[PDB]
């Protein structure tokens, strides 16, 4: 239906090379994922 | 008001003054240290302390619109006196 | 409605053409400009004499800053902060205390005057009218670090720039 | 005395380099439209005597007015090494001075003081005429205090 | 203005337009530069009934 | 909200109370919304706080002199929706708009509460407690805040 | 008091003119080149 | 001013200074706040 | 899902063979460039130098990204040929002003608390 | 350490580094160099400038914004020396003359400045000293050089008795004052090395690597009394390097054994001229010298620095001699400098 | 025969920055953005914004 | 109206280009997912990263529509999207002096096809797109660096990419020219979290999920 | 100045009186211009045919402002789309035949003497009325009414540390900017800060075609086809 040369590729998406983060600021750059927690004031 | 400090140089009001041995130091000497030779904190005292007969007292802080926007401050605390939090004008009841 | 910048032509006739041959052969229109410009010549010059007179200002104008004090002498600044929340080059950063006193007004008070905009912003933004513009422009260094303001070179401003900035913000506080 | 005739000829000489200096415009944002606004009739710099353009090797002062961003950052370096000495720069604007209101962007150095050493600051975004001029003004008495010759001599 | 009529009637000629009848500059047609104190205007809003904001 | 004020009358004020060294009561900014009183009498299980008087007044506070002396009592900053209530030590020190919030957990207590703890530009300005329900609800202890 | 703003004069404002006013001067086509034979012919006279 | 001065007030300069950048009597920035995380005091004693 | 669009490249093979043109072409652009930049290495230095950052994106697997890798090294090259580049562009590639960091845990842990 | 001095940052410009330089003579060939790897990773540099600003501006932008305090002094004041160390970490020492003055005689460069400033700043409460001296310096040599700068040292090492002393041994690089000095024959006619320079071996270092060991010296803390000597990885005789740096250059060598005792009246000449003189007579006699390889001196490697050779740090320097007829060349082209290599 | 300009030489983040302040503090870049007319450039990003809010300018 | 303050509404243009909406979809069920016109008076074309040469062309030559005059191509890059990057066209209707807006959805490996041959105008906003958004388009003569600084590395509207970005320059005696350094700021840009924790306009309230 | 709704400021006294002053003088010094430049052999033959782009090339570029006017198409944005006020007031659009610089260059003086016009009817019915809009939640309250009323001080807050919360949407909206036509495609998150704002400057699209406006032409010419082209490195580097 999509006929561009639609080929099962399933490796894991990786675009670390082309983003731009040096080699440090990929690895020790741990990252944090939560909900921001409703501020006790409001 | 202002001391100076051991060093050489004044203390500003917010209470700032180097130490000898601190090497920051050096970006006063061949020049001044700027200090506000008026401190507000002691010419906040100087005003008299306002004797109003009223229970609650607007300040404006002078000029009207050219002041601060107006705080309708309580005089019944009769140990303490009533100061606006703009102004710092001590507004307190004569004798209440 | 619209109107054509170029759609004449030139009639043919002998009277034009000796028009443009003449035009052209013996040079008028660039004598024209040499009349011109001679009128120029013989016209009064429009350049004031520095710092003997300067281009007139408005009571609006936004300069150096200078923070300002109440007629009993007490600072305007309450470290509301609301300067450097609006502040669009984050050239305001200031730090409160509970000041000895009670009132609790700003430890910390520094213009990073070569991140400022002059955008007046600042001044329309303080609710007591403590952080103004002055009208000086003739302020300039020779080092990095005199830029820099502090709240103590800011209050000494207001010390010297006293008689502007009241009669200034005295012309326009009904405007604004 | 020879520190009365190396005086005198300090004088003489930069009176001359505080009365014909030619500055080497950089035209970049709108402190640049900004300094040709004080070369109009209304303030007249060139009364004073400097030229609006004075090209690269003829200019003394290199006026640097407007964002100085990385992509100029070589092409400036380079011209202010062909810039003749005795050479001054005046950082003019916030944008040249410090950074302004880019300072935290991606891709302008902030300051042009870290690209090339500068002898007046004067801020402004955009500087007033002759918030300018007085800053060559300014620059005009640095010229009028230097030891230059004599410091020669008492070497 | 200053200009005598000699010096004029040159610039008028020159130009051939006449010069005199407006400046490049003025001497006095300008307002003074202080101004009598003003009064503003109100709008739409500045009443107590019926300006409900939700409406 | 509207967008400006029919309110041409004197305004109401109230005396200021004191109730420790740890919060400040600016008590004509409170609303009634009695949101302390019962903040001590069920949760804090205290009734150092109450609402005297009869009609526009209605001044909430102690009457007699008294002071907070509940273990759990700072959390009645955070339980305040206006500034009446407010943090002595943090009083004048930073703006909400400027604090990089990040949470970590008490450790005063072994009970771990989560909190949210507020820093400027380099150092740490307040304690405030985070949401877990279970454990530590919305409250934390007066020593680690 | 009443209002008092920025207005125009109650007349609103004298005419602005806007059109190309570039002058009509000169002499004829052939009056130039008829004075300019006329010196060169004294020129070689 | 002769027609119209200045309201007088008392932090007014009596004096006005012109520009000053370039001179001896320069402006220099500083800290305007005060010390934090104050060193920790250690005692001295003989020893244990 | 799992079915892709190919960049340009859809096999490795080819894929790879691409960034061997690009391997081949840089190889005969590395003396160039030094000689007409006026430049202060060798041609040596460089060699291994257009080497080693083949090497620190040699273990990416996804033929799109390599693709755009590659189209992004033609990206460099063009610009390197037609002078573009000033002298201070490509000697930032040969980094040289910069102190070398601490590499050890031990002198990560003298100069300052930074993982 | 005094709590405003922590080393923070990763070692950029807007980094305390800690280190609180005060370098002397900063306006000079080695100078400049050390200031910048001073200014790199955030160092308040607190220099006595004595000459005109202008010549010291270009020290401004290797620094953040109020980090190079420009101060001022004079060399025969105390007063002068006593304010500029008042508060320092450490205090650096590069007050040099190569030719002769009238103001200054070479020991006033070398004996009193050195050690007017080591018991002062002790005085003021400094940590360390970091005054150099050259390498090649001898008590008993024919050079006013090598004499002053000898027994200098010892009084700045005994009033300072952690006085660290580098010994340089030929610091080459872009106005290093070799290259383009033995550049400088062109226009001076025939080279006139004497005896045709085949009995003279120098060993130079690529400067940068110095200013490196000097910031290495003030971050070791083993330099303290120390006496290091810098010294470069291979040494040549006299006649290598000229018909080296002409082929390197490309200039046409032109080698003349000129006489000893004819050199020694012209060096004095080339001084007659009362602004800076091109060559000295402290100098005639002064490249003629070779050098020593003491190995008890801890050397580049054992501070820590690897020592760059000279065949490959010369492009730089030489670029600006050679003309257009061969601008364009690259490094290679000149022979591998035959190195003697001790 | 070749006419590609090299541009960017002023190039400054102005979109970027434009995403981390807000409106009110986004005004001043429009009038930064072309240095040879200040305001107009107020127009079309004072149109926009007040299009989105729904909000009309008083006719004076 | 007697509210002056609310932006006038304009209804007969509303129905008229939402008329034009289903026109552009039924002629082309091929491309279009989605036709929306907005409270602004403004149709938007949701369309597939599949056909931008004939759906571009085809409003550019449809006698009923003639929408030429590109505007501008740009991205929004929407992070929590399977698809972050969203290359949306503006073109400006001469003949009917109206505006439309197609848009796409791309990721970043997935090239776009190169609308030079459509608006030959497009031939510098992409090649803005290409380096400071990152997403590629095929088939296009030349994509170069246009925004950024020469040889610069990264994608700076990327929503990951900082303020200051990763390097900084200065002027370096030593190797007498400039050299970039890891980015160390004088002044940390202070971030400023201000969004009310209250309920904003209830009329575009996100369901409950 | 200008504000999303309305003016910050209101009009100083006396303000309009010297725009009429400099307006009454300013036609007599475009005459002189026009006097030096119009028929100037010189500049004249530099400016003719030197550089031009055909209409269907001009307007397929993006083109607009000076240039699709220059080349003959009849698109004006104060005239098709008229915002603001622009619909109630009287000009032309100085159109031109060719499509060289020369006419673009007489393009913008007629468009001088028509904006001449414009101010001419502005400052003779400006209408009295508050400068701002009248809802404080986009437009700050006024000095008097902060000090005075609570919910100035409040919205004034929180227009000054947030700001207005800007419903979601994507416009361009583009007006007849000075030299061109200059728009922006502000999409808005639902905060109080724009999600990504894209500014349509008109010299980026000019710019762009300096290829074809400079095919053939002298190498003396370029810098008249960027002085025509109308490039001001402050939108087009953006
Ligand atoms: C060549 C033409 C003949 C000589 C100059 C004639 C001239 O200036 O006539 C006055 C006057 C000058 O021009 P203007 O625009 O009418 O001046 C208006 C006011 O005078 C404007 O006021 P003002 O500027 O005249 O008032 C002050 C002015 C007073 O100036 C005068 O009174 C002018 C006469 C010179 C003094 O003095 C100064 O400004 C001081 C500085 C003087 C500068 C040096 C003058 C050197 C003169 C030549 C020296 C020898 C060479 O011209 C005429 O009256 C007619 C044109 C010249 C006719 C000359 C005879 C044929
Ligand atoms: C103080 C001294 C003032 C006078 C100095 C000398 C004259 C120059 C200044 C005045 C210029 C007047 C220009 C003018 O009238 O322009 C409109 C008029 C008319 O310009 P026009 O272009 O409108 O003329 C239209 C009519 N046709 C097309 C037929 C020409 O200018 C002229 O008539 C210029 C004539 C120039 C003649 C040059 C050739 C002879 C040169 C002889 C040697 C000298
Ligand atoms: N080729 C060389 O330069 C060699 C140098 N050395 C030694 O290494 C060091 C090099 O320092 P460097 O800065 O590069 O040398 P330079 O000669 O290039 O500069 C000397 C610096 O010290 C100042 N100075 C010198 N003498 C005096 C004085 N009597 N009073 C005041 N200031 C003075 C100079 O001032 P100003 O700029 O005004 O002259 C300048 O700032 C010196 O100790 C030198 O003797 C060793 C071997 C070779
Ligand atoms: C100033 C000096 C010049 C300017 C400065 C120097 C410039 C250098 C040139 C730019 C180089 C660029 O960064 C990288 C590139 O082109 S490509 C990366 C590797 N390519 C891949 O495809 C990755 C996956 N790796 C494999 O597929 C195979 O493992 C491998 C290819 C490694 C082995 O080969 P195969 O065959 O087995
Ligand atoms: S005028 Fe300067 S200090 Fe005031 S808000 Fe604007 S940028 Fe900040
Ligand atoms: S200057 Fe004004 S706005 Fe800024 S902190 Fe002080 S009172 Fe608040
Ligand atoms: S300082 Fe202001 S006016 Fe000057 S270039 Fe920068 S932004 Fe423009
Ligand atoms: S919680 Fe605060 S606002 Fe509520 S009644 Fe108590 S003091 Fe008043
Ligand atoms: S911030 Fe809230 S509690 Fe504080 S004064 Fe304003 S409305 Fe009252
Ligand atoms: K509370
Ligand atoms: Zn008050």
């Amino acid at each position: 239906t999509q006929d561009t040369q639609l080929i099962a590729v399933d490796e894991k998406l990786d675009i670390t090379t082309l983003t731009g983060v040096p080699e440090e600021h990929i690895k020790t750059r741990k990252v944090r994922i939560f909900v921001p927690a409703r501020n006790n004031m409001q | 008001g202002v001391r100076t400090s051991p060093t050489g140089e004044k203390v500003t009001h917010t209470g700032q003054a180097y130490d000898d041995g601190d090497y920051r130091r050096v970006r006063f000497s061949d020049r001044q240290k700027e200090v506000n030779e008026n401190f507000a904190i002691d010419l906040i005292a100087e005003q008299p302390v306002s004797e109003v007969g009223s229970r609650v007292i607007s300040c404006d802080g002078g000029g009207g619109a050219l002041g601060h926007p107006r705080v309708y401050i309580n005089l019944d605390k009769e140990t303490k006196t009533g100061t606006c939090g703009y102004c710092g004008l001590q507004f307190r009841q004569p004798h209440h | 409605t619209y109107k054509f910048v170029n759609m004449r032509e030139p009639s043919m006739d002998m009277k034009s053409v000796t028009d443009r041959a003449a035009q052209t052969l013996l040079w008028t229109e660039l004598v024209r400009g040499l009349g011109m410009t001679l009128s120029y010549l013989f016209r009064e010059p429009a350049t004031i004499n520095y710092p003997f007179e300067k281009g007139p200002l408005s009571p609006r104008f936004r300069g150096e800053h200078a923070l300002r004090r109440y007629p009993s002498g007490e600072e305007r600044c309450i470290a509301c902060k609301l300067c450097e929340a609006v502040c669009p080059a984050q050239a305001i950063t200031i730090e409160a205390e509970p000041r000895a006193d009670g009132s609790r007004r700003t430890t910390r008070y520094d213009i990073d005057m070569t991140k400022c905009i002059y955008c007046g912003f600042c001044q329309e933004a303080c609710p007591v009218d403590a952080i103004v513009e002055g009208p000086n422009f003739e302020f300039s260094t020779e080092t990095h670090e005199e830029l820099l303001y502090n709240k103590e070179k800011l209050l000494n401003n207001g010390d010297k720039w006293e008689a502007e900035i009241a009669a200034n913000i005295q012309a326009d506080y009904l405007y604004r | 005395r020879g520190e009365y005739v190396v005086a005198k000829l300090d004088d003489l000489v930069n009176w001359a380099r505080r009365s014909s200096l030619w500055p080497m415009t950089f035209g970049l944002a709108c402190c640049a439209v900004e300094m040709m606004h004080m070369a109009a009739p209304r303030y007249d710099m060139d009364r004073f005597g400097v030229v609006f353009r004075a090209s690269p090797r003829q200019s003394d002062v290199m006026i640097v007015a407007g964002t100085l961003t990385n992509k100029m950052a070589p092409a400036l370096r380079k011209v202010y090494d062909q810039m003749p000495e005795p050479r001054y720069v005046v950082s003019m604007g916030s944008c040249a001075n410090g950074g302004g209101y880019y300072h935290y962007s991606y891709s302008v150095v902030r300051g042009c003081d870290r690209i090339v050493p500068v002898d007046i600051y004067v801020p402004g975004c955009p500087p007033t005429a002759e918030a300018l001029l007085y800053g060559i003004l300014q620059l005009q008495r640095k010229i009028k205090r230097e030891k230059r010759l004599r410091i020669w001599y008492r070497r | 203005a200053s200009a005598t009529r000699v010096i004029q009637l040159l610039r008028n000629w020159a130009s051939g337009r006449d010069l005199q009848a407006k400046l490049q500059l003025r001497y006095q047609e300008i307002s003074k530069r202080t101004q009598p104190p003003p009064k503003l205007p109100v709008g739409p809003s500045h009443k107590l009934s019926n300006n409900y904001y939700c409406t | 909200g509207s967008d400006r004020s029919r309110f041409l009358e004197g305004k109401r004020a109230v005396e200021d109370k004191n109730i420790g060294p740890l919060v400040k009561t600016i008590m004509t900014r409170c609303i009634q919304c009695t949101r302390c009183i019962r903040f001590a009498s069920e949760i804090a299980g205290v009734d150092d706080l109450g609402t005297t008087g009869r009609g526009n007044d209605m001044q909430v506070g102690t009457y007699i002199e008294k002071m907070f002396m509940s273990e759990l009592s700072g959390n009645i900053i955070d339980i305040c929706p206006v500034g009446a209530l407010t943090s002595k030590p943090y009083a004048f020190t930073a703006r909400p708009w400027e604090t990089r919030k990040t949470e970590s957990i008490d450790v005063m207590d072994a009970v771990g509460s989560n909190i949210v703890v507020s820093t400027r530009t380099g150092e740490v300005m307040r304690i405030l407690p985070r949401m877990h329900e279970d454990i530590n609800e919305e409250w934390i202890s007066d020593k680690t805040r | 008091s009443k209002v008092k703003q920025d207005m125009p004069p109650p007349g609103g404002y004298g005419p602005i003119d806007y059109k190309r006013n570039l002058p009509r001067r000169g002499l004829s086509g052939y009056s130039m080149f008829a004075v300019g034979i006329g010196t060169l012919l004294f020129g070689y006279w | 001013p002769t027609t119209k001065p200045p309201t007088a007030r008392k932090y007014i300069w009596t004096n006005h200074k012109f520009n000053v950048s370039g001179t001896p009597q320069q402006y220099v920035p500083y800290s305007t706040t005060r010390k934090k995380i104050q060193e920790w005091v250690p005692p001295s004693t003989p020893y244990k | 899902g799992t079915s892709v669009k190919p960049i340009f490249s859809r096999d490795m093979n080819e894929a790879k063979r691409r960034v061997r043109e690009l391997y081949r072409a840089w190889y005969r652009e590395v003396p160039n460039t030094v000689h007409l930049f006026q430049l202060d290495i060798s041609v040596k230095q460089g060699r291994d130098k257009v080497r080693e950052m083949f090497m620190k994106n040699a273990h990416v697997t996804d033929p799109r990204v390599v693709d755009l890798l590659v189209i992004k090294g033609k990206m460099e090259l063009e610009e390197t040929i037609n002078v573009w580049k000033q002298r201070t562009h490509i000697m930032r590639f040969f980094h040289e002003t910069e102190a070398p960091r601490p590499t050890d845990f031990l002198s990560k842990f003298y100069v300052g608390h930074d993982p | 350490l005094h709590h405003a001095l922590i080393p923070h940052g990763k070692g950029g410009r807007s980094s305390v580094s800690g280190i609180v330089a005060t370098v002397f003579g900063a306006t000079g060939f080695l100078g400049r160099y050390v200031v910048n790897h001073l200014g790199r990773m955030g160092s308040q540099v607190i220099v006595p400038y004595r000459c005109e600003p202008y010549d010291t501006m270009h020290l401004r932008p290797m620094g953040d914004l109020g980090q190079i305090i420009f101060m001022e002094w004079n060399g025969k004041d105390k007063d002068s020396i006593r304010k500029v160390v008042e508060h320092s970490n450490v205090v650096i020492n590069l007050v040099g003359r190569e030719w002769e003055t009238k103001n200054f005689d070479f020991e006033d460069v070398f004996v009193k400045i050195p050690h007017a400033i080591a018991q002062v700043s002790k005085e003021a409460g400094v940590e360390k000293l970091i005054h150099i001296s050259h390498l090649n310096a001898d008590i008993k040599s024919p050079s006013r050089y090598l004499r002053s700068k000898a027994v200098g040292e010892k009084e700045v090492r005994a009033a300072f008795p952690e006085a660290t002393i580098i010994k340089p041994s030929d610091i080459f690089g872009r106005e290093d004052r070799f290259l383009n000095y033995f550049a400088s024959m062109r226009w001076f006619g025939g080279v006139p090395l004497i005896s045709l320079g085949k009995e003279t071996v120098k060993q130079p270092v690529y400067i940068v690597d110095v200013s490196k060991g000097i910031i290495n010296a003030i971050k070791d803390p083993d330099a303290k009394g120390k006496t290091f000597a810098f010294v470069g990885p291979n040494r040549y005789l006299l006649f290598d390097l000229v018909q080296y740096i002409f082929a390197v250059a490309y200039r046409p060598f032109l080698p003349y054994p000129l006489p000893h005792f004819a050199y020694r009246w012209v060096g004095r000449l080339f001084e007659v001229s009362p602004f800076e003189p091109w060559t000295t007579r402290d100098k005639v006699e002064r490249v003629h010298m070779s050098d020593m390889t003491l190995p008890h001196l801890p050397g580049l490697e054992d501070l820590g620095i690897q020592a760059t050779p000279l065949e490959l740090k010369a492009i730089e320097v030489l670029r600006r001699h050679r003309t257009y007829r061969w601008l364009t060349s690259e490094m290679e082209d000149v022979k591998p400098a035959k190195t003697v290599n001790i | 025969r070749k006419c590609d300009p090299h541009i960017g030489l002023l190039h400054r983040g102005t979109e970027k920055l434009i995403e981390y302040k807000t409106y009110l503090q986004a005004l001043p870049y429009f009038d930064r953005l072309d240095y040879v007319s200040m305001m107009c450039n107020e127009q079309a990003y004072s149109l926009a914004v007040e299009k989105l809010l729904n909000i009309q300018p008083p006719p004076r | 109206d007697t509210r002056p303050t609310i932006r006038p509404r304009n209804d007969v243009v509303h129905k008229q280009l939402s008329a034009f909406g289903q026109y552009v979809a039924e002629i082309l069920p091929k491309y279009v997912q989605q036709v929306q016109v907005s409270c602004f008076n403004e149709l938007e074309i949701f369309i597939h990263p599949d056909g931008v040469i004939p759906v571009l062309t085809f409003l550019r030559d449809h006698t009923n529509a003639q929408f030429k005059s590109l505007a501008d191509l740009t991205a929004v890059d929407v992070p929590t999207r399977q698809n972050r990057f969203e290359i949306v066209y503006n073109l400006l209707s001469l003949r009917f002096n109206s505006q439309i807006r197609v848009k796409t959805y791309t990721d970043e490996l997935t090239p776009i096809e190169s609308s030079v041959t459509v608006y030959k105008a497009a031939n510098w906003y992409e090649r803005e797109i290409w380096d400071m958004f990152g997403v590629f388009f095929a088939n296009h003569p030349d994509l170069r660096r246009i925004l950024t600084g020469y040889g610069f590395e990264g994608h700076p509207f990327r929503k990951d990419f900082p303020l200051s970005g990763y390097v900084e320059l200065r002027y370096d005696d030593e190797v007498k020219r400039v050299v970039a350094e890891p980015v160390e700021l004088a002044q940390e840009f202070r971030k400023f979290d201000l969004n009310s924790p209250w309920e904003a306009f209830p009329a575009y309230r996100q369901p409950p999920e | 100045y200008i504000r999303p709704g309305g003016v910050h400021q209101d009009l100083p006294l006396g303000l309009l009186d010297d725009i009429y002053e400099f307006s009454k003088n300013f036609s007599f010094r475009i005459d002189e211009l026009e006097e030096m430049l119009t028929n100037n052999r010189i500049w004249r033959n530099r400016t003719v045919d030197i550089g031009v782009v055909t209409a269907e090339d001009a307007l397929n570029y993006g083109f607009s402002g000076v240039m699709l006017r220059g080349s003959g198409i009849q698109w004006d944005l104060r005239k098709t789309q008229p915002y603001d006020v622009y619909d109630q007031v009287e000009f032309d659009v100085p159109i031109g035949s060719r499509g060289d610089c020369y006419d673009r260059y007489l393009c913008r003086v007629e468009e001088m003497r028509q904006s001449l016009r414009i101010i001419s009817q502005c400052l003779n019915k400006m209408p009295p009325g508050e400068i701002k809009v009248d809802d404080a939640k986009v437009s700050p309250p006024k000095r008097a009414e902060m000090k005075t009323s609570m919910e100035s001080l409040i919205h004034h807050f929180k227009l000054y540390t947030e700001g207005y919360q800007v419903p979601p949407g994507a416009t361009y909206t583009a007006i007849e900017a000075p030299k061109g036509e200059f728009g922006v495609y502000l999409v808005s998150d639902g905060s109080s800060r724009p999600y990504r704002c894209k500014i349509k400057a008109p010299g980026f699209a000019h710019l762009a075609g300096l290829d074809k406006m400079s095919k053939g032409h002298m190498l003396a010419d370029v810098v008249a086809i960027i002085g025509t082209q109308d490039i001001v490195f402050g939108e087009v580097d953006r």
